RNA sequence: ACCGGCGGACGGCUCAGUAACACGUCGGUAACCUACCCUCGGGAGGGGGAUAACCCCGGGAAACUGGGGCUAAUCCCCCAUAGGCCUGGGGUACUGGAAGGUCCCCAGGCCGAAAGGGAGCCGUAAGGCUCCGCCCGAGGAUGGGCCGGCGGCCGAUUAGGUAGUUGGUGGGGUAACGGCCCACCAAGCCGAAGAUCGGUACGGGCCGUGAGAGCGGGAGCCCGGAGAUGGACACUGAGACACGGGUCC
């Protein structure tokens, strides 16, 4: 199946309604690439970003992070440590607004 | 207490005002609105009034009125006290703009002593 | 003065014509609007009842002066498109 | 707006399409609802008053309009709010003239003479198209009207063809579709006026717009979004364009 | 003059509050509302009712306000049909990157339209011929609601903070998604890359200055936000908890 990503499905399915595979949930807007750092709460995980900001008047870099709240469905079940994608969905929660369609790279 | 009398005549569009005091307006002190009661008990020479004969044993029933501040009565209302309310529409309140609700002064059901104004429509 | 025709074009939808004009006139005053009118009905074979001044305005260091006007083919038309003031300040019709 | 819809519009913020002096006054007309949308289309008034020259003021330019002696595709308009926009017909019978609205070069409106013959017909372009109660299905085209056929025509109309239209009968004459080969004119962005063919067709993952390539007719083959090209012919085109 | 219709939620004024998804910018709504306007497909059958104005009599110092009589509508209320919404079982006609969406057929329910009204001529009359109008459905347009990523102050002589707090499951409520609010189950969530707390302040386009790198400001015009003596809360309406409308302290 497809759901606009262009990437393999997940190897077994699931019965949750908030899934995007097997379920009712539909993915809209920006699409992610990150690493869990915590993975505590049921079906939810965090995942953050590395990215360099550039400051004008010292024409020199710094390193910021961006951390995001995601939806963890049962058939991925991502941990801490890989390499995770996440898409933009409608609100979840009241700091869930993403969902992992796909591990990369297990640790 | 002096009661002046507004008397209608349902069967002719003409209305009469009188003005009835001592014991004659004693009686009328408890009556509410909605009630009848014989013109001839309380005591009136009906027929030089309006300069019509009338069918006998005829009765009126109460209306409304108006305080002695001005204040008119709601039938709504339970007793002869006064009170301050909000009003959507019905007596004592002309609303003049779509669902507009204004606080108003009104009087009670009972007839008492601070009532002024009686109105009374005949019932033959 | 000498009145020189710059444009004269056709306006059917409200129907009248419309009139741009030039006046030079070294070392005179302003022409006045009658005088500006009746010269202007001479030169084109107008009926002056329904012939309306719109404007002369002079300039800075200048010796001409540049007019517009209109003339409608009906007297009807005319009362019920132009304003009642230019009817007025042109003596058309009489202020109350 | 803290409490309500906006019903005015200062000169200053006027679209930029528009050949408007921005400072001359404090207000412009709020164009009323209607066919176009905003970025795409100008209220009548202006061009009654400040295109054409027909009127000086705003009261004798309402009293032309109310009297019926303008025609937009081919029916008579008397607002002088309604929006007039890309590929219409302005027609004044009483003078003999036909107009086609159509972009400039800088992305705004101007108005291109054309025949009398060729003012009878309008191109739309398909927006949408959906199955309605009865299992037939529904046009909805650029100029937000709409139109029906019935569903054994279901294989001959798609997204972003073009249908050219008989105004104001409204009556199918020719289906014009997108494909390799056939004549498109820009109407957006900006390469906006440019025409030519269309060489090749992309596509892109998770809803990001697809884009097309065009050479025109020196040679030259420029990009745009699909949604900007707007069909007019098969290998020439059939309409007249500047 | 009154009943009735539309408008009075825009426009105008100020910068108190606010360090926040308030503002700038790129995207999303397949999670939503929209009177006036545009196109297309259809509809307008049968009944009933009061009341202002007007006449009789009035009250109150006034603001206001009472009883009886009588009357019309594009005013109000019913019946029918069309239509709308929820759930269960099938079929696969459409759009799209992707259908809890659209379309077709059965089944159990609930809600439930309309003004053929007005004006002018040809009408001996009968009836046409125009103009302005009424209701439902599909789409657009216009005006908004909600959400996300990224960007822009000072303080450590403020170091730990949070307990509907963070997530999950089952519901309610909302135009609509959501700890928005409940019931139950877990221990989560933020922080020396500065949390929390305190200080000051409406944000931006821009403006002053300087060779430039920079430094300082953001009243006047435009776009966004907020407020109507302070603090709370409702009615009507497509839209308000309403500066020249209502309630309490
Ligand atoms: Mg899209
Ligand atoms: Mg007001
Ligand atoms: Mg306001
Ligand atoms: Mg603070
Ligand atoms: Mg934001
Ligand atoms: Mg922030
Ligand atoms: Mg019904
Ligand atoms: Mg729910
Ligand atoms: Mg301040
Ligand atoms: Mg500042
Ligand atoms: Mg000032
Ligand atoms: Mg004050
Ligand atoms: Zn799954």
């Amino acid at each position: 199946r497809d759901i606009g990503l262009r990437i393999q499905p997940p190897a077994e399915k699931c019965d949750d309604p908030k899934c995007p595979w097997h379920g009712h949930l539909k993915i809209h807007g920006r699409v992610f690439e990150g690493i869990v750092v915590s993975d505590k709460p049921r079906k939810t995980v965090t995942v953050e970003r590395q990215y360099y900001h550039y400051l004008k008047k010292y024409e020199r870099y710094e390193l910021r992070r961006s951390r995001i709240h995601a939806h963890n469905p049962p058939c991925i079940n991502a941990k801490v440590g890989d390499r995770v994608l996440i898409a933009e969905t409608r609100p979840l929660s009241k700091t869930k607004h993403f969902v992992v369609v796909a591990v990369l790279e297990r640790a | 207490a002096t009661f002046k009398l507004v008397i209608s005549d349902p069967k002719t569009g003409i209305a009469k005002q009188i003005e009835i005091t001592g014991p004659e307006a004693e009686k009328l002190i408890g009556k509410r609105i909605g009630d009848q009661i014989p013109v001839k008990e309380l005591g009136i020479n009906l027929n030089e009034l309006f300069g019509k004969e009338f069918p006998e044993d005829v009765k009126m029933e109460i209306r409304g009125g108006t305080d002695k501040d001005g204040f008119p009565m709601r039938p709504d209302i339970h007793g002869p006290r006064r009170v301050r309310i909000l009003l959507s529409k019905g007596p004592g309140f002309r609303p003049k703009e779509k669902g507009e609700r204004r606080k108003k002064t009104v009087r009670g059901n009972t007839i008492s002593p601070e009532i002024v104004q009686v109105n009374v429509k005949l019932v033959y | 003065m000498e009145i020189k025709i710059t444009e004269v074009k056709e306006n059917k939808l409200i129907g009248r014509k419309e009139i741009y004009f030039e006046i030079y006139h070294p070392g005179e005053p302003t022409p006045s609007r009658k005088d500006v009118k009746g010269k202007l009905v001479a030169m084109l074979d107008l009926n002056p009842e329904t012939t309306v001044i719109q404007y002369i305005r002079s300039y800075f260091g200048s010796y001409k002066s540049k007019g517009y006007a209109k003339y409608y083919y009906d007297k009807d038309r005319m009362l019920y498109i132009e304003p009642e003031y230019i009817l007025i300040r042109d003596g058309i019709i009489e202020k109350k | 707006a803290r409490k309500g819809p906006k019903r005015h519009l200062k000169r200053l913020a006027a679209p930029t399409s528009w050949y408007i002096e921005r400072k001359a006054y404090k207000w412009a007309v709020r164009p009323r609802p209607g066919p176009h949308n905003m970025r795409t289309s100008i209220p009548l008034l202006y061009i009654v008053r400040d295109y054409l020259g027909y009127a000086k003021t705003a009261r004798e330019a309402r009293k032309i309009l109310n009297e019926g002696k303008f025609l937009v595709d081919g029916r008579v308009r008397k607002d002088y709010k309604f929006p007039v926009g890309i590929m219409d017909v302005v027609s004044i019978p009483e003078t003999g003239e036909h107009y086609r609205v159509l972009p400039n070069r800088i992305g705004k409106l101007i108005l291109h003479p054309i025949s009398e013959e060729e003012a009878n017909i309008k191109p739309l372009r398909i927006r949408n198209k959906r199955m309605v109660k009865g299992a037939k299905i529904q046009l909805n085209f650029h100029d937000g009207t709409n139109h029906l056929i019935p569903l054994s025509e279901k294989d001959n109309y798609f997204t972003s063809y073009t249908v050219l239209m008989k105004v104001p009968e409204r009556e199918i004459l020719e289906v014009l579709p997108f494909e390799k080969g056939a004549y498109v004119f820009v109407t957006q962005g900006k390469n906006v006026a440019r025409k030519g063919r269309i060489v090749e067709i992309k596509k892109f993952p998770m809803g990001w717009p697809d884009v097309v390539t065009i050479e025109d007719e020196e040679g030259e083959l420029f990009d745009t979004l699909k949604e900007y090209a707007f069909v007019v012919g098969r290998d020439k085109p059939r309409i007249s364009l500047p």
